[PDB]
Formats: structure tokens, C-alpha cells, sequence
């Protein structure tokens, strides 16, 4: 009775497509008005070229509804190009691993390409609710004139400002790549490798500052200058396989694709081709349906601009040595 | 070595300038050129950059948007997933300045935003300490009320409004415009947004004498100029939509900085082709951080932080008995006037 819909689970080089078929291929989404017809296509070229002419390809011979991205890079351009291709044929695209997971602020308005990640805003707040904690109201914050600076700053001091509680910020420097000033927490906010260069000053730190950097500045966890005791937010890549991620994004599409159906009598029809065109209104309805997906009582809605409204975020400790400290679920900090 | 340069222009003609351009810049390195035109359909165009510019190992591909709807993202994208530097020449919307999503790009023209700096002027040249923002909710519009903001902190003065795009009864804005008491108002559209307010302002009488309405070059440009208001003071960019002088100039700065980048030394070869090269080129960002770090045919070629084109002038315009009139030309810091009156709205 449910209708099938097209899903292409894509992974670039993500092992194993055993234990990513087996996971899902128990869900049994009856009970559901549309149940996934998933096919997988393993990859190992990872260039704009071949990512565009495997799409299209696959959207040519079967009917796609929907595409799940994997990925085991940590290039950014991954990201942009399928949100490219999300907008140009309309269909959505979930880029849940890698680089096609690396969050994109500010990006097409025709598209319907969605994110596992959180924005700047929301490690923000996880980073101030953290010294509500332990009771850090008296810190600084040290960004670059690198994109989303005044995203950051802005949000740390909304968040203090409509509140009641003693909140001391000393100083705000915005560094061009050089002053010193003594806080004792800090914020700071940069690219890797700015960071480094950033951290090389009086390796300032590893005397009694703790000093607190995002996803931004942790960036592969697994891969001199940085101090140890940094603590960062980041997404939970240690207790969420691709097996999960793959099966909670099918779940996203087929949900979504179910809840249009029971209520419009219709699902969209998938695209003729990438080279074709001519024959918009049922792309933005599918996604109003896409943004607001509610399944097995956990909320996995996404934000218009393509992150999750509630991404599974991680508190880590710097050995080696990045070990998770604390988890945020929500809005609350189990530490 | 041959160090091939890659283009996309507008047709045969502009790619014809473009050879030329690097036949007059070869005076141990030879350059030769490889361009293509645009493909209407932009999934095929971030083909076409794998298999007839970087098929060929370019150092840089330079994308001229013709005079609607072929952006340069096909090619920025493509190129910017190794960061092979990306020379724009004509499309001015800000979105291309944001170094988180356009990795690898410059453009030898301004954005559109950029313009707040003149109306900014405007203001210091005529006392006007109280204005009314009217802008789009989007991208562009708020480019131009955060810069305009951050020029102005030194934002009371600003008074931002916004409409969302595609609004075409806008009365209940500019009513509340009314209700500010508004004077002097600067306004961020698009042309067929600037014509919605355009129309929705002569209906409340709010484009006669004691209004000041402040504007840049998209909304005194094609639709929006029929309906724009009588004494409306617009922007035009100088050289600005001409393609070939702008070739010309892009040209002598790669030439400049591949000199200077094999003076240099550890300089790579750029990717042969997409399928296959699935790692980043080493010596771009070297090579575009060169390119960012002369005098030409558009006038004193510079950019700033983000690649943007720095010193750049603005034919100053009054729409005078429904005519574009040059009341003045923006120097690039201070702002000049010529012979010609000036004429409000109302006179």
C-alpha cells in the first residue's frame, strides 16, 4: 500500500557499506504513508566533477527523492557543491558525515540542502553554559576577521546581556591575522591554522587560564602550538556511526515524504534529469515538511539555514589527547 | 613552462579580447589562454570548468557575468574545491565576498555594498545626521545596512526597515515611514523590489519636496528607473559593465603576480583535470594570497581584505525630467562635483 521512494545513500569512501546496509535494513517504515527504496553507490573519487556526473546519473536512471551524503574529508567544498546541486535540481541532499557535514552558513535560498551540525550560535551558548556551570562570569573573547566573527561575539553578548546574573566581559580583540590584556577565561574564535599562531604566544596560557575554542578551531580531532587544557564543542563523532547517521537521514526523507502525502494526497514528483529542466512549488512544500521532522519522540527538526535545531554536541578536554567531558542534549550540560 | 590562464566570457568576441590580452602580456614563462562561454544551464557549467579549464591546468580562470541568471557560483565552486584563484569581473553582489563560502575569489569590480561608503559621504557632505534604511531581507540589502552601520558607528542615525523580497504592496512600510517622520531615506533593492517601493511611494505622496530618497546603481538601473521618483540621486559605477577593459586589467594583474609568484620558490603544478585529483593544489592560496598582495585601464587596480576591489569611483546620478544626469563623480575617498545643478525631488 505505502509508495516507494528513491533514496540514494552516497558514501565517499566511508566503510564499511556493510554495517550501513544492515542497520537500516531492519526499519521497518510501515506505519508510515511512504516507505524508502534505498540504493547505495560507494565512491572514491572525491572531485566536483565526479560528485556532479554520480548525482545526475543516479537521478537520471531511477527516481531520486532524496540523497544522503557521507563523507571522510574534512573539505569544506564538499558541502557548497552539493548545496549547489541541491538547488539546481530541487532535490534534498543531507550531508551527515565529513565534509558534506562541515556547516555552511548563509547559503542558497533555493535550497534544500540540510546539515548534521551545529551553528556558531550554538556552541556559543554551549560555551557560556558551561562557565554558568562552574561559575566563569569573567572572561574575554579573541576572533579574526574570518566569516561568522561577529555571528560568535554577537550571540555571547545577546545571551548576557538580556540576563540578571553579574557577567563580566573584560575585553573583545579582533586580531588581523597583537596586545595583551589578562582575563582568565577566554573565547577564542579563529581557523586552525590561525589558531596555532595565535596559540603561540607565551605557551598568556599554561599557568591558571583555562581557554575555550569551537569545532572551528578543534577541527579533526584525530590529527605543537596548542595548549593543553583547551577545552572545545564539537559534534559527537565518537558515539554516532555512519550506520546511525545513514538510518536517521533515511528516516528524515521518508518521514517527510510520508507526512506530505497524508495530508496532500501527493509526494513530489522526482526530476527528469540534471541537463533537462523546464518541466519550485512542491520543492518548498517538502521542505517546510523536511525542516520539521519529529521521529521516535526525538526532535530532529533543522534550522531554514540548513543546521539541526538540536545536534548531538560533545564537551571535550585536551596527551594526545581530545576525551569527551561533557554532553548537551537540549538545552542542559551533562558534565 | 606553459602557464595556461582560463576564462569565462561573455561570447566569442570577449574571448577574442582575452587571447589578445595574454598575447600583449607574454612581454622563462609562457602563457597561453583557454576560454569558453557560458553555459545556460549551470550544472553543465561546473562541468564545463572540469573538462575545458582545469582539463588543462589552469592557474586561474577569470568569469565575466554577461549583461540575467548565470552567477559565477558554478565556476567559484568548482575551482574553490581545490583553490585555484577565481577572477571575477563584473557580478557586484556581496555574497561572493564571504571567504567561507567563495574560497578562492577576486573580482576587479566593487560589491554592491560597498556603495554605503558613498551615501555615507553624502551625509558628511550634507549634514544629514538622520536617516531612514529601507532594505530587502536579503543577502545583498543587509550587506549594504552592516556596512552602512559600521561606517556610521564612530546606529541611531540608522532607521532600518525591512520588506521581504517580492513584496509588491509595500503602504504598510512606508506608512511607518511616515510615522517616523522620515526625511532623508536610502534604499536597497532589487529592481523589481525597488519598483514595488517606487510605486507604493508615489501613492502616499512620499516622493515630493522635503523627501530625499538616496540610492545605489541597481535601483536607478532598467525597471526601477521608469517608476523611480522624480529628484531620486542614484550610483553607476564607473567602467563598471564594460567586459573588455576589465580583461584587459585582470589580465596585466595575473601576469604581474605569476611573475612575482615564480620569483618565488616550491611552486606546484596546478590539477590536470578533476576525475582523479581529489587533493587540494598546494601553492593556490600562496598564489591568490599574491594575487591580493599597479595602474590600469579602470583606474587604480587594488583589493581589499577579501578580494573586493578597493578604490573604485561612482558616476553620481540625478534622474533629472526623468533623466540620468551626473551631478558629480565619487574620487574614491573624497566626493566632487561637477558644472551641473542638483534637483531634489520636488525642485
Amino acid at each position: 500500500s505505502p509508495p516507494s521512494i528513491g533514496i540514494a545513500v552516497i558514501l565517499v569512501g566511508t566503510s564499511d557499506e556493510v554495517a550501513i546496509k544492515d542497520a537500516h535494513e531492519k526499519d521497518d517504515f510501515h506505519h508510515l504513508s511512504v516507505v524508502p527504496r534505498v540504493e547505495l553507490v560507494a565512491m572514491n573519487e572525491t572531485d566536483p566533477k565526479s560528485i556532479i556526473t554520480r548525482i545526475c546519473d543516479l537521478m537520471s536512471d531511477r527516481k531520486i527523492q532524496g540523497v544522503v551524503f557521507a563523507d571522510d574529508t574534512d573539505q569544506e567544498a564538499i558541502a557548497q557543491i552539493l548545496d549547489f546541486i541541491s538547488a539546481q535540481t530541487l532535490t534534498p541532499i543531507l550531508g551527515i558525515h565529513g565534509g558534506s557535514s562541515m556547516i555552511m552558513a548563509d547559503k542558497d535560498e533555493s535550497s534544500m540542502f540540510f546539515q548534521f551540525g551545529p551553528s556558531i550560535e550554538q556552541q556559543a551558548s554551549v560555551m557560556l553554559n558551561i562557565m554558568e556551570e562552574y561559575d566563569w562570569y569573567i572572561f574575554s573573547i579573541v576572533t579574526t576577521y574570518f566569516p561568522g566573527y561577529q555571528d560568535f561575539v554577537n550571540k555571547i553578548r545577546s545571551t548576557i546581556e538580556n540576563s540578571f546574573v553579574g557577567w563580566e566581559l573584560e575585553e573583545v580583540l579582533l586580531l588581523d591575522m597583537l596586545k595583551k590584556l589578562q582575563s582568565p577565561i577566554i573565547l577564542l574564535y579563529c581557523t586552525k591554522e590561525e589558531a596555532t599562531y595565535i596559540f603561540e604566544v607565551a605557551n598568556l596560557t599554561g599557568y591558571g587560564y583555562t581557554w575555550i575554542v569551537p569545532s572551528l578551531v578543534a577541527g579533526d580531532t584525530d590529527t605543537s602550538e596548542f595548549p593543553t587544557g583547551l577545552i572545545s564543542v564539537s559534534y559527537d563523532e565518537w558515539d554516532y556511526g555512519l550506520p546511525a547517521r545513514v538510518r536517521d537521514g533515511i528516516a528524515i526523507i521518508t518521514t517527510a515524504a510520508s507526512d506530505m502525502l497524508s495530508e496532500h494526497s501527493f509526494i513530489p514528483e522526482p526530476k527528469s534529469s540534471c541537463y533537462n529542466t523546464h518541466e519550485i512549488y512542491q520543492s518548498n512544500m517538502l521542505n517546510r515538511y523536511l525542516i520539521n521532522v519529529t521521529f521516535e519522540g526525538r526532535d530532529l527538526s533543522f534550522s531554514e539555514d540548513g543546521y539541526q535545531m538540536h545536534p548531538k554536541l560533545v564537551i571535550i578536554l585536551l596527551e594526545r589527547k581530545w576525551e569527551r567531558v561533557g554532553k548537551w542534549k537540549d538545552k542542559s550540560l551533562q558534565m | 613552462k606553459i602557464v595556461n590562464i582560463g576564462a569565462v566570457l561573455s561570447t566569442k568576441k570577449h574571448e577574442q579580447i582575452f587571447r589578445e590580452a595574454v598575447n600583449q602580456a607574454n612581454k622563462k614563462i609562457q602563457l597561453q589562454a583557454t576560454s569558453v562561454t557560458h553555459r545556460p544551464n549551470a550544472i553543465q557549467m561546473a562541468l564545463s570548468v572540469c573538462e575545458d579549464l582545469i582539463s588543462s591546468q589552469v592557474y586561474a580562470i577569470l568569469v565575466s557575468h554577461p549583461p540575467d541568471h548565470l552567477t559565477p557560483t558554478p565556476i567559484s565552486y568548482t575551482a574553490g574545491f581545490y583553490r585555484i584563484p577565481v577572477i571575477g569581473l563584473t557580478t557586484r553582489m556581496s555574497i561572493y565576498s564571504d571567504k567561507s563560502i567563495h574560497l578562492s575569489f577576486l573580482r576587479t569590480v566593487p560589491p554592491y555594498s560597498h556603495q554605503a561608503l558613498v551615501w555615507f559621504e553624502m551625509m558628511r557632505l550634507f549634514n544629514w545626521n538622520h536617516v531612514i534604511l529601507i532594505v530587502s531581507d536579503d543577502h545583498e540589502g543587509r550587506a549594504a545596512q552592516k556596512k552602512l552601520e559600521t561606517l556610521l558607528e564612530g546606529p541611531k542615525a540608522d532607521k532600518v526597515l525591512q520588506f521581504e523580497p517580492g513584496t509588491k504592496n509595500l503602504t504598510a512600510l512606508l506608512l511607518e515611514a511616515k510615522e517616523l517622520e522620515a526625511r532623508v531615506i536610502i534604499l536597497s533593492a532589487s529592481e523589481d523590489d525597488a519598483t514595488a517601493v517606487y510605486k507604493s511611494a508615489a501613492m502616499l505622496d512620499m516622493t515630493g519636496a522635503g523627501y530625499v530618497w538616496l540610492v545605489g546603481e541597481r535601483e536607478i538601473s532598467g525597471s526601477a528607473l521608469r517608476y523611480a521618483p522624480d529628484g531620486i540621486i542614484g550610483l553607476q559605477l564607473i567602467n563598471g559593465k564594460n567586459e573588455s577593459a576589465h580583461i584587459s586589467d585582470a589580465v596585466a594583474v595575473v601576469a604581474q603576480a605569476i611573475h612575482e609568484l615564480f620569483e618565488m620558490e616550491n611552486i606546484t603544478d596546478p590539477p590536470r583535470g578533476c576525475v582523479g585529483n581529489t587533493n587540494i593544489w598546494k601553492t593556490g592560496p600562496l598564489f591568490k594570497r599574491v594575487l591580493m598582495s599597479p595602474d590600469g585601464v579602470t583606474g587604480r587596480i587594488e583589493f581589499n581584505e577579501d578580494g573586493d576591489r578597493k578604490f573604485a569611483q561612482y558616476s553620481i546620478m540625478n534622474l533629472q525630467n526623468r533623466k540620468l544626469v551626473q551631478v558629480g563623480i565619487f574620487n574614491g575617498s573624497y566626493i566632487i562635483q561637477n558644472d551641473r545643478k542638483i534637483i531634489w525631488p520636488g525642485g
